[PDB]
C-alpha cells in the first residue's frame, strides 16, 4: 500500500496564526489527496479534496497544495473552532490511507506540574486490593514522563496512566498515574515514590511516602 | 482542471 | 440536508460477530458509494472498504476482508457493515462515509457520528469508589479513585457541584476488562479536613449514584 505521513502528531500555534500541516505519500499519487478535520466531539468533515486544492464550503482560510509524494493544508488566521485534529487522505491507489493525523493545540507559557502522591484508601486494602495514585496537574507543554519506584527501584508493570486534554479556560495538561498490586506485595515493602520529569527543570519532581512512616 | 463530478 | 446516521454503541464477546448500519437521508442513496472507517484511539484512520448501493458491489481492504462484510438496503437508504470472529483488535469506533466522484477517483464528502464497539465479556458492573487522602497516617489536594466498573460512561462531581474550579476528572482506562478512572479536586487548607469534601460518582448503567467523603489518614 501506499504509507502516508504526517511528520507532526502534535503542533503547537496561536489563534491567528499561518499554520502549515504536511504530510508525505510513500509515492506518488498524482494530487489524489483530500484533507478531514476531526474535532473532540462533533468528530468529522471534509475541507480539500483533490491535490489539496478544491474546497468544499468551508472558510476560505483554509487551502491546500502539494504534488508529487509532497501535500500540505495551510490554515490562514487560525481560529478556535479550528483546534483540531488534522488527516491526510490519498485516492490515487487501493487500500485508501490516512496519515497519522496532526493535532492542534494552543501555546501558552510553561508551567511545572503540581504533583500529588497518594497512598491505598484502607477501604480498598479491605478487599485485598492497593492502589497508590499519583496526579500531575496543570503542567505545559503536555510531554511529560513518569516514573513509580518502590522501595528504590523502578517499577512498570501494574501501572496504568491517563492524560486529560488541553484545559479550555487555561491551556494546561494534566495527568494521572496509578501502580496497583495485591495487599501482600504492597505490604512487603516501605516506599513508594512517583517522579515526574518535565522540560521545566533538570531535576525530576519527586513525591513519596513511606508506609513505616504512615 | 476542471471537473468530473458527482460519483459512481 | 445530507446525513448518515450509524447505530448505537456496542457491547459484544469474543468470538461473537456484530452487524451496525448507516442510514442515508437528504440525497440519492443509490447514486453514491458507502465506505467503512476504523478507528482506534490510537494510529489514525484505516480503510475498511467500499459498496455501491446501486449494484451492491464491494471492495475491500485486504486486512479487513475475511471478517467483514459490507451489505446494503436499498428499501431503506441503510448499508450494513458485519465484522466476525471479533477480537480486542476490533474495539474501535467505525463510521461510515458518502463518497463522491471528482476527476479521476473519490473522496469522503460526509461522515456519520460514527459507532463505537467495545468486544468484551463485562457485564453492567458498578465502580468501587476509594477516597484519597493524603499520606501520613496553603493548598490541599485530594482524590478519588472510581475502580471496576463498566461499561462508560460516569460521572464525577465534587460536593455535588459546589467545587468546580480545581477539579479534573481523567479519562477512563482499561484495568483488565473493567475500566478506571480518577478525579481530582484542589481546595484551600482552610477547608479540609475543617469541612467535608465528597466525590459524588454516577454510573448510569448499574443505577448507582455514590458519595464518598473524604477523611484524613492514609
Amino acid at each position: 500500500d501506499i504509507s502516508m505521513t504526517q511528520g507532526t502528531s502534535s503542533l503547537s500555534a496561536r489563534l491567528g496564526d499561518r499554520v502549515t500541516i504536511s504530510c508525505r505519500a510513500s509515492q506518488d499519487i498524482s494530487n489524489y489527496l483530500n484533507w478531514y478535520q476531526q474535532k473532540p466531539d462533533g468528530t468529522v468533515s471534509l475541507l480539500i479534496y483533490y491535490g489539496s486544492r478544491l474546497h468544499s464550503g468551508v472558510p476560505s482560510r483554509f487551502s491546500g497544495s502539494g504534488s508529487g509524494t509532497d501535500y500540505s493544508l495551510t490554515i490562514s488566521t487560525l481560529e478556535q473552532e479550528d483546534i483540531a485534529t488534522y488527516f491526510c487522505q490519498q485516492g490515487n491507489t487501493l487500500p485508501r490511507t490516512f496519515g497519522g493525523g496532526t493535532k492542534l493545540e494552543i501555546k501558552r507559557a510553561d508551567a511545572a506540574p503540581t504533583v500529588s502522591i497518594f497512598p491505598p484508601s484502607s477501604e480498598q486494602l479491605t478487599s485485598g486490593g492497593a492502589s497508590v495514585v499519583c496526579f500531575l496537574n496543570n503542567f505545559y507543554p503536555k510531554d511529560i514522563n513518569v516514573k513509580w519506584k518502590i522501595d528504590g527501584s523502578e517499577r512498570q508493570n501494574g501501572v496504568l496512566n491517563s492524560w486529560t486534554d488541553q484545559d479550555s479556560k487555561d491551556k494546561t495538561y494534566s495527568m494521572s498515574s496509578t501502580l496497583t498490586l495485591t495487599k501482600d506485595e504492597y505490604e512487603r515493602h516501605n516506599s513508594y515514590t512517583c517522579e515526574a520529569t518535565h522540560k521545566k527543570s533538570t531535576s525530576p519532581i519527586v513525591k513519596s511516602f513511606n508506609r513505616n512512616e504512615c | 482542471r476542471p471537473s468530473y463530478i458527482s460519483h459512481l | 440536508e445530507v446525513q448518515l446516521q450509524q447505530s448505537g454503541a456496542e457491547l459484544v464477546r469474543a468470538g461473537s460477530s456484530v452487524k451496525m448500519s448507516c442510514k442515508a437521508s437528504g440525497y440519492t442513496f443509490t447514486s453514491y458509494g458507502i465506505n467503512w472507517v476504523k478507528q482506534r484511539p490510537g494510529q489514525g484512520l484505516e480503510w475498511i472498504g467500499y459498496i455501491n448501493p446501486g449494484n451492491g458491489y464491494t471492495k475491500y481492504n485486504e486486512k479487513f476482508k475475511g471478517k467483514t462484510t459490507l451489505t446494503v438496503d436499498k428499501s431503506s437508504s441503510t448499508a450494513y457493515m458485519q465484522l466476525r470472529s471479533l477480537t480486542s483488535e476490533d474495539s474501535a469506533v467505525y463510521f461510515c462515509a458518502r463518497s463522491v466522484y471528482y476527476g479521476g477517483s473519490y473522496y469522503f464528502d460526509y461522515w456519520g457520528q460514527g459507532t463505537t464497539l467495545t468486544v468484551s465479556s463485562a457485564k453492567t458492573t458498578p465502580p468501587s469508589v476509594y477516597p484519597l487522602a493524603p499520606g501520613s497516617a496553603s493548598m490541599v489536594t485530594l482524590g478519588c479513585l472510581v475502580k471496576g466498573y463498566f461499561p462508560e460512561p460516569v460521572t464525577v462531581t465534587w460536593n455535588s457541584g459546589s467545587l468546580s474550579s480545581g477539579v479534573h476528572t481523567f479519562p477512563a482506562v482499561l484495568q483488565s476488562d473493567l475500566y478506571t478512572l480518577s478525579s481530582s479536586v484542589t481546595v484551600p487548607s482552610s477547608p479540609r479536613p475543617s469541612e467535608t469534601v465528597t466525590c459524588n460518582v454516577a454510573h448510569p448503567a448499574s443505577s448507582t449514584k455514590v458519595d464518598k467523603k473524604i477523611v484524613p489518614r492514609d
